[PDB]
């Protein structure tokens, strides 16, 4: 009886509506992000769109600024709003402070907006979790995850959405300094992270690759094919 | 009609059921009656009995008003604690 | 239950009011659109075909928004009118600010943002209207856009909204040839689909509206087919069906 | 309009056993007693056949079956299901006929209006300028009446009144004639009774209209 | 429950009306003859 | 004492396939059965004292012997017994009756004419309870369950290991779990696990449904529950399987109906037998339900139900194990790759996996084949599953 | 387009295939089943035990002598005496008769209202009988002290104190109350969440009551026949009154103490009303302290919960951290644990958990340490048990820090 | 009397004086459960079902094949199917198919339909189910037909005042008798319903309802077959084209097809003739297939 209002505390001090908003994130396609020394990658599974529909409008990885990008989970309707407000915020921050927006700052503002939307009745929580990464630290790669609650955290590597637990365990098992020593190895690591929960062929794995002082580079199907071929070569070498 | 005892009725009932017990002259039965809204006669008798037992627990030879208030609390199974936001 | 208001999240994390609004869309009349190489069209079914009802607007289901956009409508009539009025307002506002026609997707995104805001803030019910969009723009050309009551849109080549949507969409996916459809073939396919999408037989012209979008000399003329050409398409489909059963 | 009266006429004119129940009789407490009574009625009709079952005011237990979410709500659906099974189920009745009377006929379950269960759906409309004349003549035939009263004056009036309203008009006319210590019914008391019975609006609070 | 009362008052009670026995109900389209 | 009345079962035959070794094992079992029949048939026939005493006791008892209830014991040779009609009689106790077990409330045996106590009805079990006892153990063993390794381990550590190896629990100082509930989606393996437990157990097994525990009369429900648990106590190592506990385990609430309150009373008697005044004894209770959230908290609280064993829908490995088990008897083809059916979306249960095999065999019979193929399996899958979901909202 | 199976198809399907050993195996299986049935039918006795004494114990041919000489006597209570005096006897449900005593007994022995034995032919009174004692009610006594004590209850110091103050101290030391003129409560309602230890406290009370402890079986109070439950309650209270300072325990009082409504329970409500007027009303109850426990006190009749029938209402709330630590120590005293187990940490890891859940945690820790072949349960096993018992039945915890 | 035939719960006869067991007698059956067994088979035959041939063949793979030739299932290594559910729009032939099965079967057919299992007292429904399955096992092989299974087989509602818990207890007893601790041998169940989504997931699960046979509304050829079946005894005129009548009945049910024949005959009865013309069939098509629409364009125009 304590889960029908956002501003009502349960006897054990639980805001159950916020947790129910969290539950919507787990119903979205997985997004995997891992940062390297000179690379930040955003793995995303595709839902194998209908044969008679265009994928161009089902974009899940979007860039807030010229050098910060985010991948979300949960409902697309809330995610689009969050991304639009984040873009407006980074542009406004550039206007007031000529320095480019920081990935930490944009993460903090996204978390603040989510928190403001889970602070009163008559405002449904944003049921999306965002994986914000970027080289905005001017020489330092950063990765961030915003829970729909309004809390953000810095992760060396993290996963959100359906099957996030398995990918998180995988990454905890093999995210090492040696694994991310080069960009190609980091991209391969993203590929192995996404393969286990997304079993399928090509076009089901979308990777966003951003290099230092560069722009977002959504890998074409040919590139993910060559990387998955490389992974198959590695596993056949292992056997 | 047998109604729920009012303030005067509750005070009189507590006086009746405390007649056999050694009670301080300082007990304000009018204050007790105010503190026991929606109490029937049986609950007032239980208030007196529990006040007597609370006095006996402390080894007090005579009852006190605070003993009666604690008995009022114990009749409805309520427990009073020092709340951290009530100062 | 967890459907008292739209802001309530189910323990599984589902907006029950939003899902209710979408499931309610099937009550609306059948609307569909086919994207062809030379243009895009919309097809609608008139549920109300009473002889005492006069047809004065001829556009009860298909609305013109901009000089290069049009939209079909399926859902609550009042919400439909509100959304189309807002669509015209956004279109003219963008035209005033930028002095160029809207790139289709921007206007659809504006409506979807408004609808999402309605399903997010308390005290407002979600807009129980799902509407298809057609238009041409300088960036990607002809596009067919779908809108849901939740504000989730998506690019599509051919869809159907309203009564018996699933069957129409399935047969669309079955017999649509990507990149090999002309406007005439698209019209024939739309008529074929609308024939058995609705239970009414013979596909009366008075019960069906079709509007087509074309790119002629950089003008983007929006044409609503009159009863004559609709009846010609009906007779063409009838003769095609007669030819098909000749093999039997 | 004369539904129950026609069922009464059928009961009087038939050589088969007649069973008369009300749809409200089936709605009981003690779950499983409603369908038990439905089954009891149908089995009773089966034992002494041919038989006729008249379930008047069945509109109570006839509403379109929806997803009932309470036990009491499921009880009426269970009653309707038992009635459907008894009418057209595994045990074909044979030689028993079921007559039902409602006032809506559109809120009823489509399974009940199935051509295997309720073959004929006969409409009993409000009497028109013809049926009203026949009703007036039939009712007033036994009444003493008078030479000066002309029932055609009252029949031609545009007021839409059922046969029960006609009977009430005639009974009030008799009461008015008897109140004035008169054994004859004339135009004046008949007219006053007509005006009294016609007044059916009561309050209506003046703004619904 | 109301319909049951409607049927009870419209039963054969007025059919026989044995030996002029009336009903004197006391309390607080039911008002027609 | 009255030790456990374990269900009887024959030794299992391993080969399964209709080979010669299976025939030899079955012939050996038949040979032992024939030897037993011959021995216990030639016993009484070859056989050619106590007869005088038995005859004297039988003539003194007479026939028929009425069954009454002992009310009071007045002297060593006099007592008040109430006949089944409710009338008490001051009768005499005959010498050939144990005065030790003659206790008030017991069912005494009375002479038809004099009504003197001539014996005591020892069992006197309610016939509605003695049916619950399992006599023929089910043939489903633990080898008939695919996956469910954790569930099998918990159920064993609760009901089987304490009997087989009590030393671990004795040395550890812990009393083994005496109550388990098996909950999960329908067709997952709850009743299968209970059947396997009954097949493997050496203790007496009592199976109820939770709907036969409800009786028409007022006090007969709780009385039946008490009689069932008394019978479980009589045979010291006992397992009571209450399937479909939702039937009576539903949450208590203020109900304005005699039936609902009586059912709540039955459940209260059940959970007073489970954990109340007096120790329950060496009686372990297994409960099964498809809806544990609707159960009364007092019923499934620790102390009554110690292990809440979850039974989730099978995953890929469990689905493969169930397919291997349920296609073992089938004459499978070569092109049949079960992995295509094992994949599924998320909702293939163990019960569905067996219906898939049955339907595939039926489709093979349709084509006059006794060897099922891949097309048969896919047709069976798309024929046998009945579904019921969110729309395209989440990305 | 599927085709039905024909007789030739059936014959081929049952023949064309494996048939060298299938027929033999099937026949052997069937005849093994038949032999099993035949063995069962041949033995099929399971001789039912009857109360037959050892042959040396009876060895009596005089049993026939007493069978023939002694006559059975119907029991009946002499309701009214008549003054040759006549006697009106009530033969339970059979009938009422006006009889006279046989020559064996004297008129002085027979008094009004006592139950006597009468012959089945003339109904003459032949022998007076002791007053009826109910067998079910007399078995409602405990007479066997449970082996749990107050030291086995942890985290209920004040609850145990109040319970003793009602049911123990007035019986043991009535002087501490009569001097101050204090009338002790005669009833307790132990209410709280299930598993908090109210039944355990009742058992501890019965373990040291040193008086008559009566545990009331709720099933017996609910009888099939009308008016029998109220009668049973009446005899139960009478039996309690015969004894000195009786103790009566009603566990799960909500079984019969449900709120009245308007046939429903009726008979159960009548039994509850009988218990209500026995506890308080005319005819003072006497030295009978009643004990009642229930985990759903809200469903009880307000008349039964009235503080003249259930005077003291003790709440068994969830234990605090000190209480949870005490319960952990109590339930791990016999456990083979290590010396470094921080039971305070385990108590803090079970925020809202009853003592039953603590015992379940200890049992699961022992089970975990048994699973791996270890004879000592480490703190890791207790942590795993706490997880499995409390936590089993991360993104949500991500918000808290 | 051999003691070995005196099994528990049998009704023995005892002499007037010594109560001597002298006859074994038929077993006791609850009188309400005794009338559930079909004694006079229904007259509906398989040839009276038109348009449902696949449905008949699928139902005979569970009702007929497992009991007539059980050796095939042991040889295949599969388990015999036990239950079939017939679901579809009203008047499609579910009860007609159940009546035809009860006519052509050699097994004991037991009918228990509607609320025969819904009793006032507590536990009576469960006891009736238990004794029904005991009776079915005694007369094995047997077929239980549960028509209108929505009455007791609806989805389990949570407890409370708004709860059908007693009917749910009866349903749970039925569930255990269908797939529980004790397996049922040579007992098949047929269930019919118009709402398959109302039924509980535990009742529809495989093992209890192995095959779900759907009865869609007859197509044009199926409608023609039903028309020819229900007009076989009718004196059709020479200019009767029953195919056109089938085309004039789109989306009709089997009961409506029969009602059309009945009304076409009733028109001839009205005109006092024993033959029917095409016009009679066409007017009956209109009289039977008369639907009710919204009648208020206001409500119709809420949705564009
Ligand atoms: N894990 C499994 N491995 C093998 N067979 C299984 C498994 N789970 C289920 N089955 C099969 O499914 C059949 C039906 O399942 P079962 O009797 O165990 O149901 P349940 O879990 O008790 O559910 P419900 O009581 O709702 O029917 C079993 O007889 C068995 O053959
Ligand atoms: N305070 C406690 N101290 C020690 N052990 C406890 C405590 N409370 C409960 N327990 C343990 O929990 C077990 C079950 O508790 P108990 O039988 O007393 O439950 P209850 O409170 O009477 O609940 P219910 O409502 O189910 O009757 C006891 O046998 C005991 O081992
Ligand atoms: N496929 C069919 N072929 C022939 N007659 C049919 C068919 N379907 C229905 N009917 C006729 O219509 C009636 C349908 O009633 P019934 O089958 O009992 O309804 P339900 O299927 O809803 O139980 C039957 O009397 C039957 O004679
Ligand atoms: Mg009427
Ligand atoms: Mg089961
Ligand atoms: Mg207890
Ligand atoms: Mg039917």
């Amino acid at each position: 009886s304590y889960d029908r209002a956002i501003t009502v505390f349960s006897p054990d001090g639980h805001l159950f509506q916020v947790e129910y908003a969290q539950e919507a994130v787990k119903k979205g396609s997985t997004a995997v992000g891992v940062r390297g020394r000179d690379i930040v990658v955003l793995g995303v599974e595709k839902k194998s769109v209908a044969k008679l529909q265009d994928e161009r409008t089902v974009r899940k990885i979007c860039a807030l600024d010229d050098n910060v990008c985010m991948a979300f989970a949960g409902l697309t309707a809330d995610a689009r709003i969050v991304i639009n407000r984040a873009r407006v915020e980074c542009q406004s921050h550039r206007l007031t402070v000529e320095d480019p927006v920081t990935v930490e700052y944009i993460t903090r503002y996204i978390a603040s907006l989510k928190q403001r939307y889970t602070q009163s009745n008559g405002r449904r929580p944003f049921g999306i979790s965002a994986l914000i990464v970027g080289f905005d630290f001017d020489g330092t790669p950063r990765l961030y995850q915003t829970d729909p609650s309004g809390t953000y955290h810095a992760w060396k590597a993290n996963a959100i959405g359906r099957g996030a637990k398995s990918v998180r365990e995988f990454l905890e098992k093999n995210y090492t300094d040696e694994a991310i020593e080069t960009d190609d190895l980091t991209i391969k690591l993203v590929i192995k992270a996404l393969l286990e929960v997304v079993q399928s062929g090509g076009k089901n794995i979308e990777l966003a690759v951003m290099r230092r002082d560069q722009s977002l580079k959504i890998l074409n199907p040919e590139e993910i094919e060559k990387y998955v071929v490389e992974i198959e070569k590695e596993k056949e070498e292992n056997e | 009609e047998f109604p729920m005892p009012n303030e005067e009725a509750r005070a009189r009932i507590m006086q009746i059921h405390s007649r056999k017990m050694n009670v301080s002259p300082d007990v304000n039965y009018e204050e007790l009656a105010r503190c026991t809204d929606d109490f029937n006669g049986a609950q007032c008798k239980a208030v007196c009995v529990e006040a007597g037992m609370i006095a006996l627990r402390r080894g007090a030879t005579e009852l006190t008003h605070e003993d009666y208030m604690e008995g009022i609390l114990e009749v409805q199974a309520k427990k009073k604690a020092n709340l951290q936001y009530y100062a | 239950r967890y459907d008292s208001r739209t802001t309530i999240f189910s323990p599984e994390g589902r907006l029950y009011q939003v899902e209710y609004a979408m499931e309610a869309i099937g009550h609306a009349g059948t609307c569909l659109g086919i994207l062809a190489n030379d243009g895009v069209l919309l097809a609608a079914e008139r549920r109300n075909i009473h002889k005492l009802l006069d047809e004065v607007f001829f556009s009860e289901k298909i609305y013109k928004l901009n000089e290069d956009m049009a939209c079909s409508v399926a859902g609550i009539t009042s919400d439909a009118n509100v959304l189309t009025n807002e669509l015209r307002l956004i279109a003219q506002r963008y035209l005033l600010q930028y002095q160029e026609p809207i790139p289709c997707e921007q206007l659809v995104t504006a409506l979807c943002d408004i609808k999402q805001a309605y399903t997010q803030f308390g005290g407002k019910r979600p807009f129980g209207v799902s509407l298809l969009y057609i238009g041409w723009d300088k960036h990607y050309g002809f596009q067919l856009y779908q809108s849901d009551p939740s504000g989730n849109y998506g690019g599509w080549k051919a869809t159907c909204i309203g009564n018996n949507s699933a069957a129409a969409v399935s047969m669309l996916k079955q017999d649509y040839k990507e990149g090999e459809m002309t406007l005439k073939s698209a019209l024939a396919l739309a008529i074929k689909v609308l024939n058995k999408t609705m239970d009414v037989s013979k596909l009366s012209a008075e019960k069906v509206e079709i509007a087509t979008l074309t790119r002629e000399n950089g003008k983007t003329v929006i044409r609503v087919l009159k009863q004559k050409e609709v009846e010609q398409l009906i007779k063409k489909h009838e003769e095609e069906e007669a030819k098909a059963e000749r093999e039997k | 309009c004369g539904k129950t009266m026609l069922a009464k006429a059928v009961a009087h004119h038939t050589t088969a056993a007649f069973i008369r129940v009300v749809g409200s009789e089936f709605v009981q407490k003690y779950l499983g007693e409603g369908p038990r009574m439905v089954r009891d009625v149908f089995r009773l009709a089966k034992e002494n056949a041919p038989a006729i079952i008249f379930i008047d005011e069945i509109d109570a237990i006839a509403t379109k079956r929806f997803d009932a979410q309470t036990g009491a709500d499921r009880e009426v659906q269970r009653i309707l299901l038992e009635l459907l099974n008894q009418m057209d189920g595994f045990d074909q009745n044979v030689n028993v006929k079921v007559i039902m009377a409602t006032n809506r006929a559109d809120t009823l379950d489509p399974a009940l209006l199935r051509p295997g269960r309720l073959d004929r759906k006969i409409e009993f409309p409000l009497p028109d300028r013809r049926q009203k004349r026949l009703i007036f003549s039939t009712i007033t035939s036994k009444m003493n009446l008078s030479e000066e009263v002309d029932l055609e004056d009252y029949v031609a009036r545009p007021d839409k009144i059922s046969g029960a309203d006609i009977n009430s008009i005639c009974q009030e006319s008799g009461m008015l004639a008897v109140r004035e210590n008169r054994y004859i019914v004339l135009a004046k008391d008949f007219e006053k009774a007509y005006k009294t019975v016609i007044k059916k609006d009561e309050q209506e609070h003046e703004f619904y209209k | 429950i109301q319909r049951t009362l409607m049927e009870l008052l419209n039963q054969m009670d007025g059919f026989d009306t044995l030996h002029r026995v009336k009903m004197i109900m006391a309390t607080n389209a039911l008002l027609r003859p | 004492t009255k030790g456990p009345d374990a269900a009887s079962k024959l030794p299992l035959v391993t080969p399964h396939t209709q080979c010669r070794l299976k025939l030899l094992k079955l012939e050996r079992i038949k040979d032992y059965l024939l030897m037993e029949e011959e021995f216990i048939r030639n016993q009484e026939q070859m056989k050619p004292k106590q007869e005088e005493e038995r005859s004297k006791v039988d003539d003194l008892r007479g026939t028929p012997m009425s069954v009454g209830t002992l009310e009071e014991i007045i002297d060593d040779n006099h007592a008040i017994v109430s006949t089944s009609v409710g009338s008490e009689h001051y009768v005499s106790i005959l010498s050939f009756v144990d005065k030790d077990l003659l206790e008030p409330g017991c069912s005494v045996l009375l002479n038809h004419k004099v009504h003197a106590v001539i014996g005591v009805l020892m069992d006197d079990t309610d016939p509605l309870v003695t049916v619950m006892k399992v006599e023929k153990a089910p043939q489903e063993t633990y080898a008939d369950i695919g996956g469910l390794d954790n569930q099998i381990q918990e159920i064993k550590e609760s009901v089987e290991l304490p009997l087989t190896h009590p030393e671990y629990y004795e040395e550890m100082g812990i009393k083994p779990p005496k109550g388990v509930i098996l909950y999960g989606p329908p067709g997952t393996g709850k009743t299968l696990l209970a059947k396997a437990v009954a097949n493997q157990t050496s203790a007496t097994f009592l199976r109820v449904v939770g709907s036969e525990l409800i009786q028409k009369y007022l006090g007969d429900g709780p009385k039946l529950v008490r009689e069932l648990f008394r019978v479980a106590e009589e045979h010291a190592p006992s397992i009571v399987f209450i399937d479909e506990i939702d039937a009576i385990g539903t949450k208590r609430y203020d109900s304005n109906s005699g039936g609902e309150r009586e059912i709540q009373r039955t459940m209260l008697e059940l959970l007073n037998q489970l954990d109340g005044f007096d120790s329950r004894g060496d009686v372990k209770v297994i409960m099964a339900t498809n809806r544990i959230e609707t159960l009364d908290p007092a019923l499934i609280r620790p102390g009554r139900i110690d292990r809440k064993i979850e039974f989730p829908l099978p995953d890929e490995k469990t689905k493969k194990r169930i397919f291997q088990i349920h296609t073992s008897r089938m004459t499978l083809a070569d092109d049949v790759t079960l992995d295509d059916l094992i994949m599924a979306k998320d909702d293939l249960s163990g019960a569905d996996i067996k219906a898939i095999c049955t339907e595939a065999g039926l489709m093979a019979l349709r084509e006059r084949r006794m060897k099922v193929t891949n097309e048969d399996f896919k047709k069976s899958k798309e024929n046998v599953l009945y579904k019921k979901t969110p729309e395209g909202l989440y990305l | 387009p599927i085709r039905a199976l024909d007789e030739g198809d059936i014959a081929l399907l049952k023949t064309y295939g494996q048939s060298t050993y299938s027929r033999q195996i099937k026949q052997v299986e069937d005849d093994i089943q038949q032999l099993l049935k035949k063995i069962n039918e041949l033995t099929g006795i399971k001789e039912s035990d009857t109360g037959l004494a050892p042959p040396a114990l009876w060895d009596l041919a005089a049993d026939k002598q007493t069978l023939q000489s002694e006559q059975p006597l119907q029991v009946a209570r002499c309701t009214k005496i008549i003054n040759d005096p006549k006697y009106i006897i009530n033969v339970k449900q059979f009938a009422k008769f006006v009889v006279d005593l046989s020559d064996q007994v004297a008129p002085t022995d027979i008094e009004e209202g006592m139950r006597v034995g009468v012959d089945r032919n003339k109904y003459q009174i032949h022998i007076p009988l002791p007053p009826k004692i109910d067998p079910t009610v007399t078995m409602m006594q405990v007479e066997e002290k449970p082996d749990v004590t107050y030291s086995d209850v942890g985290g209920c110091k004040e609850q145990i104190e109040k319970l003793r103050e009602v049911v123990e101290t007035p019986l043991l030391h009535p002087e501490r109350f009569v001097n101050l003129g204090i009338e002790p409560p005669k009833g307790v309602l132990l209410f709280g969440p299930p598993g908090t230890g109210k039944t355990l406290c009742a058992r501890a009370v019965a373990n040291r009551t040193d008086a008559c402890f009566i545990r009331v079986i709720g099933s017996e109070l609910v009888q099939k026949y009308v008016g029998e439950g109220a009668r049973m309650v009446r005899e139960l209270f009478e039996m309690a009154r015969t004894k000195k300072a009786c103790l009566i325990f009603f566990d799960e009082i909500d079984a019969i103490g449900g709120a009245r409504f308007d046939g429903g329970d009726n008979e159960v409500q009548r039994t509850m009303l009988e218990l209500i007027n026995q506890l308080d009303g005319f005819d003072p109850r006497g030295n009978i302290k009643v004990l009642m426990a229930t985990n759903r006190p809200d469903t009880l009749d307000p008349a039964l919960m009235r503080p003249g029938r259930l005077d003291r209402k003790i709440e068994f709330s969830l234990p605090d951290l000190e209480g949870r630590t005490h319960i952990f120590k109590i339930h791990a005293r016999s456990m083979s644990v290590e010396r470094d187990i921080r039971f305070e940490l385990l108590a803090r890891l079970c925020p809202n958990s009853t003592g039953a859940e603590i015992r379940s945690v200890c049992t699961e820790a022992g089970m975990f340490a048994i699973r791996a072949r270890r004879k000592i349960a480490t703190e890791k096993d207790f942590l795993e048990a706490v997880n499995k018992v409390i936590k089993s039945y991360t993104p949500r915890y991500m918000t808290y820090n | 009397i051999d003691i070995n035939d005196v099994t528990p719960n049998c009704r023995v006869a005892l002499r007037n004086d010594s109560y001597t067991l002298h006859k074994i007698l038929p077993n006791k059956v609850d009188p309400l459960v005794s009338l559930m067994m079909v004694e006079k088979v229904p007259d509906s035959t398989y040839e009276m079902i038109g348009g449902l041939d696949k449905q008949i063949k699928e139902i005979k793979e569970v009702i007929e094949l497992p009991v007539k030739h059980p050796e095939l299932f042991e040889a295949l290594g599969i388990a015999q199917p036990k239950g079939v559910l017939l679901y579809g729009p009203p008047g499609t032939g579910k009860t007609l198919l159940a009546r035809a099965v009860a006519h052509h079967t050699d097994c004991t057919f037991i009918r228990v339909s509607g609320s025969e299992l819904v009793q006032k007292f507590i536990g009576e429904g469960a006891r009736m189910v238990r004794e029904l399955f005991v009776m079915a096992r005694e007369h094995a092989p047997s077929i239980i037909f549960m028509d209108e299974i929505d009455s007791i087989g609806s989805s389990r509602l949570e407890g409370g005042s708004g709860g059908d818990s007693e009917v749910q207890r009866t349903m749970l007893e039925l569930l255990n008798q269908l797939d529980g601790f004790e397996a049922t041998k040579n007992i098949k169940v047929i269930m019919a319903t118009n709402r398959i989504d109302i039924l509980d997931s535990a009742l529809l699960r495989p093992g209890r309802i192995d095959r779900k046979i759907e009865f869609p509304p007859p197509n044009e050829e199926a409608r023609l077959d039903i028309l020819k079946i229900h007009s076989r005894k009718m004196n059709l005129t020479r200019g009767i084209n029953l195919r056109k009548i089938a085309e004039l009945m789109p989306g009709a049910s089997g009961a409506e097809v029969k009602g059309v024949c009945t009304e076409a005959g009733m028109y001839a009865l009205r005109e006092r003739r024993v033959h029917v013309t095409q016009e009679d069939f066409e007017m009956a098509v209109a009289k039977v297939m008369q639907k009710d629409s919204e009648k208020n364009m206001s409500i119709k125009k809420l949705w564009k």
